[PDB]
């Protein structure tokens, strides 16, 4: 029974640590897609100008 | 809302609606005259089972819902969906009460006098709006411009509209209506891409393929020589990214798209280019003021974002007429506001309020009485 | 073969692929454009052991083979297929070389131009046909029908596309394509024998379900009424015996198969009705001559050997149109050869070899040659 | 039984059975639905001598009793099983009679119409439930993950279906269902423990392959090269202690086994892998939509407590779909009893109640107001 | 004994997310830092585009 005690504390830790990890993991997905897509806004944009290039 | 009674400007323009207070530089609340309905019947809960849906709402919902359009070319479907789209725009998107502000309209050149009898009597009974004034985006492009001489071509997305003025002075006789417009456009790019092996019918590539005459449209300088050099063009071949991540590239298309409202014949018009439009329009009216017509055109709508418009129209106008005098074109930047800009101009001054349509006159006379009232 | 150098007809169908030699009335080799691969690896020895499989060939060893469409609405997967079976079909079932006779072939309306540029190229290339000529299967089912007014509507198995031809000349501004066709129908009717017991993915019994819509479907005269009517239907209710044995019974699914092409929003179209299609089209072009477009509308295609199509596209339409001119279709018995007669039409006159597409023509210009030798 | 009349809530999942009360947050009375029936006659007394045996008493008395699948993909075998099994779990179980408790169910995606009306008349007529209503998990699940956009794969144990839903509503245009589930798991795995050297037949050792399945199984990252390595593998080959006590080893199998679902051509499915059924359901419905499924895709059923899914999934998603937005899985654990919990939210709120399926209603128009009143 | 070996099995389960999780959680942060660096390259750019119009 103290070794089941042991094990299930760890198991319990483990998957504590799991979820905490899967909850960072969310918030930095949101970020990088948002700043993504505004980076393909930003270069889509500057390809703009550049027609704008073509034409003058 | 302000605390002064000024009056709402309200541009229902062919394509867009730009709706505002008088006073203001711009329009507030401007959408697309695009028009969701549910594509299917109800029966889940908890969440939308709405079904007119208008302006970014529809854009953000349009795979979901049919589009329709309560307008095309002038015509009108269904007023109930312009009472909605009406209310939506000025409580859930100006956040104003028509009680209290006069509404300053503009239509589209050459509209049905029935039509403008049945809206202005749904509009009184529905609404209570204080007074009333509609007038034709023409003149508000004109007033926007500041000059009382040129030709205005109106390209909205359902007519293309040509119609001289001089001296401040409209000229019906010399005005005329062309079936081409945004609507043409898209139909004739999308049997080019199905040529190109993509072919789709639904209205969500309706309105990529419009961004896509937005962004990287050309308007040839010389058309069969320009397909001719096109023929490899890596250079000249211009891709896009699609929002699904696809990369579409497109050649010659990018101005052999917008080259069918000056040739007609790819798609069987008997009508020529709207340049010939522009011309018969200037000789129809006595000759001698025709040079300040070739001198003070001027071009009005969304569309004119394009390129490519101005270099055309001057060289082929001076291949038609003579090339003694100077021709040139004048579009201020972000036109398509510049009618709203100019309902604006028209509450600016101090003698609109003396032909207020109020509600009294229309009471008394019935719709007729704009018939006197507005002309 | 033939003494005489008489040119070669061949019909490939999206579809159905249907060839033989000039003069003659009927295609001689007739196959569907299904293709088989075989579904495992090789250990055995003996006998088979062979990769391509076409014509009844895959037809009797359907379920030994992953059933592969080399074509799927008017796409091309890979050529080395077309080359497979134009062989087989050449060598094996004409039993005729291509050296010696120039080839007459349809297209499946507004077909890819690149895909013309790359199949004339590899063709030309792999084969020695003398001379080519290509035509669209529109302006073929005219000659068929042999009446230079109308509206075609060519319901082929992967699009239908509604065409109008007036006094013998394309209207490609008013020419549409659907993606609704045979492949839709098989979809459909899986789904509903799904809700009716019995769930099946692979081809086989996708012929058995389209052998089931040749043979017993009904087109509703009225919808909602026959599923009300045909809740009990003891006589109405038919059967089909499978070549299994089992008996399997269907009812309204009769008339709720084919109803979907007119009725797209029960799985999900934008796009209205083909009749709607085929109205639209109409007004699209001038008023006056709509009425004869009414009066002299043609239908061709495989699936056209069904009943009901003709009734309910007349009542539709007289609903739809004024019901002063009578509208009445015609459709002779047989047609999806109809387009081929018309190739052998085509090589019946001596004007036709004046516009043979030559090998030394593709020599000089590439594929490029036909952009001006075509059209 | 609770002081309130509150709606029994029971999730009829393929493979398991999970009720409870509502209000609750997860279902009481779980059990799998294998059924139990006495392998021989009768000629003992004294204890026993009972035909049915359901639940953890058929678990421990799995040795002497025929195993027999009540329900096997959806199609049903015997009512009376069901009518045994629900008595248990009100009664012996949930310790809850019926009369006083509207119940809410759930079924599996795209049941047979006939099989609804037929349960349910069967139900109505045995039992005495108040109130009715039935509804697909597909939705439940959507409910449990709480977003309305998305594309659900249930994996029960007879079929696994893919389902797309956006902003909350059903698209059964873009539903599949394979016949592909836990059944082949265990059918598949036992062929290869036959070629490790272990062939049994009886369904104890089904129940003990399906435990090694939960515990000890790998989804591959890649196949060959797993195999490869997994030649020795003394590491990474995994052992499992058999309740009799022998040690029995796997490698490979452990990856090589859920691969099957993967890769259909091991034992010969037409059909590619369920990624692909994933693929084509999405690319069935509009183009712009589909980045959104690809990145709120979810996964549901109790074969998801396995690892190695999620990897899969978006590895093989991003292969096949433009890897410009990023996708990610979510799977919420327990999801298993998720089902049940959107039950309970159906009867959280005081809307539930407007919709409940009445004695009376069904007693007017039989069976078939169930047409009128769930869709 | 049971309980113990389903506490090691859940034990196992967990740390193996656990590692998969932080291998995720290091890539992620990798190329989201990329990303706002290739970004801010751009963004740089630009700034220097503003400040020449400014000159004018
Ligand atoms: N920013 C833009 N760039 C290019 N074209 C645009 C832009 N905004 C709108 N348009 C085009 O303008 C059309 C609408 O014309 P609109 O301005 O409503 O005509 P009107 O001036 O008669 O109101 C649309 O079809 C769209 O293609
Ligand atoms: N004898 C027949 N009776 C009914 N339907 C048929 C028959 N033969 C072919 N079809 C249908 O016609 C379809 C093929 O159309 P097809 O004639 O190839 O179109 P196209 O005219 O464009 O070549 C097949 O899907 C099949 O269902
Ligand atoms: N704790 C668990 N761990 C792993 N697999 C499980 C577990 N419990 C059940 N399963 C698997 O789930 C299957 C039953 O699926 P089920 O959840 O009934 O599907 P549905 O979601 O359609 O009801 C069983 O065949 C079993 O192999
Ligand atoms: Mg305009
Ligand atoms: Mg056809
Ligand atoms: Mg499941």
């Amino acid at each position: 029974s103290d070794k089941l005690k042991e094990a299930e504390t760890r198991a319990e830790f483990a998957e504590r640590s799991v979820t905490k990890l899967e909850k960072s993991i969310d918030d930095l997905e949101d970020e990088l897609y948002a700043q993504k897509l505004k980076y393909k806004a930003i270069s889509e944009e500057l390809d703009h100008a550049l027609n704008d290039m073509t034409s003058i | 809302d302000e605390d002064e009674t000024t009056a709402l400007v309200c541009d229902n323009g062919s394509g867009l609606v730009k709706a505002g207070f008088a006073g203001d530089d711009a329009p507030r609340a401007v959408f697309p005259s695009i028009v969701g309905r549910p594509r299917h019947q109800g029966v889940m809960v908890g969440m939308g089972q709405k079904d007119s849906y208008v302006g970014d709402e529809a854009q953000s919902k349009r795979g979901i819902l049919t589009l329709k359009y309560p307008i095309e070319h002038g015509i009108i479907t269904n007023w109930d969906d312009m009472e909605k789209i009406w209310h939506h725009t000025f409580y859930n998107e100006l956040r104003v009460a028509p009680e209290e502000h006069p509404t300053l309209l503009t239509e589209a050149p050459l509209n049905p006098k029935a039509n403008r009898e049945k809206m202005t009597q749904i509009m009184f009974e529905t609404f209570n709006v204080p007074a009333m004034y509609v007038a034709i985006q023409a003149v508000l492009s004109l007033y926007a411009s500041g000059r009382t001489t040129g030709i205005v071509l109106d390209s909205g997305d359902g007519v293309t509209h040509n119609v001289p003025i001089y001296e401040g002075y409209a000229l019906p006789h010399a005005i005329m209506r062309l079936d081409l417009a945004g609507r043409d456009l898209t139909d004739y790019l999308m049997k080019i891409l199905t040529e190109r092996g993509y072919s789709f019918v639904t209205t969500a590539e309706r309105e990529i393929v419009r961004d896509i005459k937005e962004k990287l449209c050309y308007v040839a300088l010389d058309f069969e020589n320009e397909m001719a050099t096109a023929a490899s063009s890596s250079s000249l071949e211009k891709s896009y990214e699609l929002p699904d991540g696809q990369v579409i590239t497109i050649g010659n298309e990018r101005f052999r798209c917008p080259e069918t409202l000056f040739q007609p014949s790819f798609i069987g018009m008997e009508s020529a280019g709207i340049h010939e439009t522009t011309y018969n329009s200037i000789m129809k009216c006595d000759i001698d003021i025709r040079k300040d017509l070739y001198a003070n055109n001027v071009m009005s709508g969304g569309t004119t974002m394009y390129p490519g418009i101005a270099d055309r129209m001057q060289k082929e106008i001076t291949a038609l007429a003579p090339s003694t005098m100077k021709i040139k074109i004048i579009a201020p930047p972000e036109r398509k506001y510049s009618v709203w800009i100019g309902g604006s101009i028209l509450a600016s001054l101090s003698t609109f309020q003396q032909m207020w349509i109020t509600k009294q006159e229309y009471d008394e006379a019935g719709p007729s009485i704009v018939h006197r009232k507005c002309f």
